[PDB]
């Protein structure tokens, strides 16, 4: 069953999401960010000292 | 046979797909416990059982297959009568091997 | 003791339950019976 | 003598009471039964 959702790129937040498939009982997952982390692509330029 | 009195219809739930995808429950009044014969007077639902325990407790479930938007269909137990009307949403399996 | 032995073709369904239920019912793989004395001792 | 007993995966929750409790509630730390059977013998 495919679905899709938005959920905030805050840390610790506990975001649920809502399933409502029509032939079964609601469904409720929980997901949340607990490390998260941004890596910038480098090329070394030179070295001084 | 066991006596039948104010026989409703509700639907829970319904999906028109090749399989039975249909839950009818039935509520009703009874004095002793017996079997009907339970039938559909249309050919837009089939049911998938034929006979049903009816109890003291007054609920009773089947199983229909349809394939119309919105099913009306008459359903008897023993020889009591309702209305059955629902509401159903499409299928996702776009092919099934049955 | 006996309190409701009813009918001509029922079980009485336990001996201190208040329901009567048809002997075709015996030993089906189901549990009809409140205590569920129809599938009790059954397999003779 | 048995009350309820009550389906496939139920628990009963006690043989003089009339109530059934999923088998996911045993010895789950919670006394969801009245007599509270299903936390005793916990531990095994
Ligand atoms: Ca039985
Ligand atoms: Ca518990």
């Amino acid at each position: 069953y495919e679905h899709s959702t938005v959920m905030p790129n805050v840390v610790g937040f506990p975001y649920k999401a809502h399933i409502e498939r029509p032939g079964y009982s609601p469904l409720t997952l929980q997901m949340q960010v607990v490390e998260t982390s941004l890596e910038p692509t480098l090329n070394l330029e030179y070295i001084t000292c | 046979a066991p006596t039948i009195i104010d026989l409703t219809c509700t639907v829970a739930t319904c999906t028109h797909s090749s399989d039975f995808g249909g839950v009818l429950t039935l509520t009703y009044k009874t004095d002793k416990n017996g079997d009907c014969s339970v039938h559909s007077h249309s050919n837009v639902a089939t049911l998938q059982e034929a006979t049903a325990k009816v109890k003291t407790a007054g609920k009773v479930t089947l199983h229909f297959s349809t394939a119309s938007a919105s099913p009306s269909f008459v359903v008897s137990l023993c020889s009591a009568r309702a209305t059955c009307s629902a509401s159903c949403e499409p299928p996702k399996d776009h092919i099934v091997p049955y | 003791g006996s309190m409701r032995t009813c009918r001509i073709h029922e079980i009485s369904c336990g001996a201190h339950s208040t329901q009567c239920i048809p002997v075709s019912w015996r030993c089906d793989g189901e549990n009809d019976c409140d205590s569920g004395e129809d599938e009790e001792n059954c397999g003779n």
